[PDB]
RNA sequence: ACCGGCGGACGGCUCAGUAACACGUCGGUAACCUACCCUCGGGAGGGGGAUAACCCCGGGAAACUGGGGCUAAUCCCCCAUAGGCCUGGGGUACUGGAAGGUCCCCAGGCCGAAAGGGAGCCGUAAGGCUCCGCCCGAGGAUGGGCCGGCGGCCGAUUAGGUAGUUGGUGGGGUAACGGCCCACCAAGCCGAAGAUCGGUACGGGCCGUGAGAGCGGGAGCCCGGAGAUGGACACUGAGACACGGGUCC
């Protein structure tokens, strides 16, 4: 379970990626969309990487994900679950048309071993 | 070959002058579009380079080649109004 | 199969009142709703191209119509699709030419030339009349324009009446009331292109429509519908209908 | 009064709300004389029509039917075999497009 | 959904077989059972052509005319009668025929609130 | 290239299904919808909001697609008014052959607009003119929906069929009337003048043949109807349950 989290910071608009194997990938592991992580908690540097003075209260909120078969997660999906869906906006889909509804596969909010790439946001 | 003119009317929405004619020619062969435009403007007192030929029709078992052709006031209006492709055929334009 | 409203229009289903070759080619103008129905119009194209010549192909015609150089009524049509039906005024300013638009004998629109004068006048035949907000009357014509009034004079205006209206101004001139001995001119059915003067009306129960008699200058006698029957003067024609 | 038709109005007044004398119905189109067949159903009546259809080919004309249900206002309350005059309505059911306007004779 | 087309059997009693496939202009929609409740619920439909309904679901309060034109906005307590239903009274739905009662008495409805958006009524003398 | 507006529901192809208001014709809608276009009487006041493109980081074999920053509009949302819809009490001004219609005055409520935006010429500025534009009301026009009378095939070795079936009283739903659907009342409705059932078939203008009566066909062109491998469903839109859009078997 090798974890690529992509660290965004709003007060820039520059996002970096780490490549994270296991040890704390169970820390992430379970946590739904919407809830905070510590960045101590399983911290690489994050002061030099992006040159800056991040508080020490500096955490991690888990905005995404996607699959390892380039399955993007939904905010909405209950569950550790993968399933086809009809969707009509939202992650997951591109209308490309004025109410086309296409049905696609996503993921749900918890994080899971299959999942690949956590987008994570930093809060101050 | 005797070129006769047998309508010529005014069209001043489009500026110009449209002219229907008769070319009689027994014994020769149907008249080049140089030789009947260079002949036109001569009769008439137009002006070659705003002038064009829209046809000469040669018909089965006759000495007579009908003729319709266009005379512009200007060579602005004449660009802007006529095809390309028969503005080529008369050779105003180079291509 | 069919979905929604067509776009498209065969010359071979074209209507029977245009002058044109049904075999020529292949498609034909549909014509834009407009002020008359479909029946007694005829696209503007058409009467620029065909009628009168001035343009051999669509394209100059359209360039000739985008320049505003052809006048309906008294107001500059640019769309060529735009309907021209009976007893409209087409005008053309840089050539002075007008003319009014008129069936002939077999029901066919053509073009009758007319004076300058005359040019100004379009006689409405006043197809409804209603109230609407504040009080007023509506008064709705046979091409589909409408005019408003006061209740005051509710009185002078009434079903089946012509109105003389200067235009593009939209001015009243005079109405002609609908009564015996009022000159008419039919604009539609077998009696298409007659004219005369009313002699007696005819109502019949449930929805059939009243019938009209008319004496031609002849002294004949014919008939047709109350609404085919057309007001266009008093005891003279007040406008050319040759 | 009148309702377009020339004809006496019924003698009495009904409260049916689908009667064209004293009601909100609208007749409109078609009018139609005929023999009423059957009167079972409520406020319903079938009539019978009666006329020749030719025959080019044999030149010669056959006896044809038309039926034709239309509604019984409780003011025109039309009987088994009455000569009654119908006039068109709007559908006012599945089969009944007509209306009984008048009773031309009793049976 | 809910066909609203004709019928599949001949006034004679024979079946007919259909021709075509059935077309979106000639569906219906669910009965909206408006109810009494403590606060007035409605929503809107885009109908054919583009036309809006205003739908009432729950209706709370009622415009009550009384033999001269005056009106008032009440509150519904229940529902004594409606014979659209046997069960309709019981189950406190409103509809056309409906006999509710106010604080002011008796009233019949006479508007559509399925198809209204309100609950117009009139008192019984 | 992206947002955004319009179009892609027409045109093109085929005759499976369909004995039916599918088609032809004559009439109704006073029981109804209509983007584009025409005319007349009015309006355009005050605020807010993201997000595409773009920049940083990517994944997936592909098909596709996630997170963060940033912004504009004829993009979207809200407030006001004008305006729509229902109902009740009054006046009868209008079209109609006839008003459950239209109009005027009171009463209770629900819904509820816009882009003074763009271009050109001027004008020191202000401001002006022209072109193409936006919103509401009343009508038209175009394109439709629905309904009625009449007309057009064979079998008796197919004689009884129907049970939401026929009609009503009250409602729901529909853009609209309707057993279209629901609850309650009755037993009605069709049929040897051939119901039901079965066979075959897109209907018509027309084409072939014959002196004509008539007989047979109705692929190519036009109008109308259906279908998009066989079925069933829905989103956006004025218009579809949509051939080169969507979901499932
Ligand atoms: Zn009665």
């Amino acid at each position: 379970a090798t974890f690529k989290l992509v660290i965004s910071d709003p007060k820039s608009g520059i996002a970096k990626q780490v490549e994270i194997t296991g040890a704390e990938t169970e820390k992430l592991i379970g946590k739904r969309i919407g809830d905070q992580i510590p960045a101590k908690e399983l911290n690489i540097n994050l002061n030099e990487l992006f040159g800056k003075e991040f508080p020490e209260d500096v955490k991690l909120e888990i905005r995404g994900g996607t699959d390892k078969d380039g399955f993007p997660m939904r905010p909405d999906i209950h569950g550790p679950r993968r399933v086809r869906v009809l969707l009509s906006k939202g992650p997951g889909f591109r209308p490309k048309e004025k109410g086309e509804r296409r049905k696609k596969t996503v993921r749900g909010n918890t994080i899971s071993p299959e999942i690949v790439q956590v987008n994570v946001k930093l809060v101050y | 070959m005797e070129i006769r003119i047998k309508e010529i009317k005014e069209n001043k929405l489009i500026g110009r002058k449209e002219i229907y004619f008769e070319i009689y020619h027994p014994g020769e062969p149907t008249p080049s579009r140089k030789d009947v435009k260079g002949k036109l403007v001569a009769m008439l007192d137009l002006n070659p380079e705003t002038t064009v030929i829209q046809y000469i029709r040669s018909y089965f078992g006759s000495y007579i080649s009908k003729g319709y052709a266009k005379a512009y006031d200007s060579k602005e209006r004449m660009l802007y109004i006529e095809p390309e492709y028969i503005l080529i055929r008369d050779g105003l334009i180079e291509k | 199969a069919r979905k929604g409203p067509k776009r498209h229009l065969k010359r071979l289903a074209a209507p029977t009142s245009w002058y044109i070759e049904r075999k020529a080619y292949k498609w034909a103008v549909r014509p834009r709703p407009g002020p008359h129905n479909m029946r007694t119009s005829i696209p503007l194209l058409y009467i620029v191209r065909d009628y009168l010549g001035y343009a051999k192909t669509a394209r100059e015609a359209r360039k000739i119509l985008n320049e505003g150089k052809f006048l309906v009524d008294g107001r500059v049509r640019k769309d060529y699709k735009f309907p021209v039906g009976i007893m409209d005024v087409v005008s053309i300013p840089e050539t002075g030419e007008h003319y009014r638009v008129l069936p002939n004998r077999i029901g066919k629109l053509i073009l009758h030339p007319i004076s300058e004068d005359e040019a100004f006048i379009k006689p409405l035949r006043i197809r409804n009349k209603r109230m609407i907000k504040g009080a007023r009357v509506q008064l709705n014509f046979h091409d589909g324009t409408n005019h408003i009034v006061s209740i005051a004079e509710k009185d002078n205006y009434f079903t089946s009446y012509t109105v003389l209206m200067k235009v593009p101004e939209r001015e009243i001139l005079e109405v002609l009331p609908f009564e015996k001995g009022a000159y008419v001119f039919v604009t539609q059915g077998k009696n298409v292109a007659r004219k005369g003067r009313i002699v007696e009306i005819k109502r019949f129960p449930m929805g059939w429509p009243d019938v009209v008699t008319i004496e031609d200058e002849e002294g004949e006698l014919f008939d047709t519908l109350k609404e085919y029957a057309f007001v266009v003067g008093t005891d003279k024609p007040k406008i050319s209908l040759p | 009064r009148d309702i377009g038709l020339r004809v006496q109005p019924p003698a009495e007044k009904c409260d049916d709300p689908k009667c064209p004398w004293h009601g909100n119905l609208k007749i409109h189109g078609r009018v139609f004389e005929g023999i009423v067949v059957s009167d079972k159903p409520r406020k319903t009546v079938t009539v019978e029509r009666q006329y020749y259809f030719y025959l080019n080919k044999y030149e010669r004309y056959e006896l044809r039917r038309s039926k034709i249900h239309a509604h019984n206002p409780p003011c025109i309350n039309a009987k088994v075999g009455d000569k009654v005059l119908i006039a068109e309505t709007r559908p006012l059911s599945k089969t009944k497009h007509f209306v009984v306007v008048a009773v031309l004779e009793r049976a | 959904a809910i066909w609203q087309g004709r019928s599949l059997k001949k006034p004679s009693g024979g079946r007919i077989v259909l021709a075509r496939k059935k077309r979106k202009r000639e569906l219906g929609r669910e009965p909206s059972n408006t109810r009494v409740a403590e606060q007035d619920k409605r929503k809107i439909i885009r109908t054919y052509g583009g036309n809006r309904k205003v739908r009432l679901t729950a209706a709370a309060y009622a415009n009550v005319f009384d033999k001269s034109g005056k009106g008032r906005k009440v509150r519904i307590i229940r529902v004594i009668e409606n014979p659209a239903n046997r069960q309709f009274a019981r189950r406190n739905i409103i509809t056309k025929g409906a006999i509710i009662e106010t604080e002011i008495g008796k009233a019949k409805v006479t508007s559509r609130p399925g198809q209204d958006g309100v609950v117009n009524a009139i008192l019984l003398e």
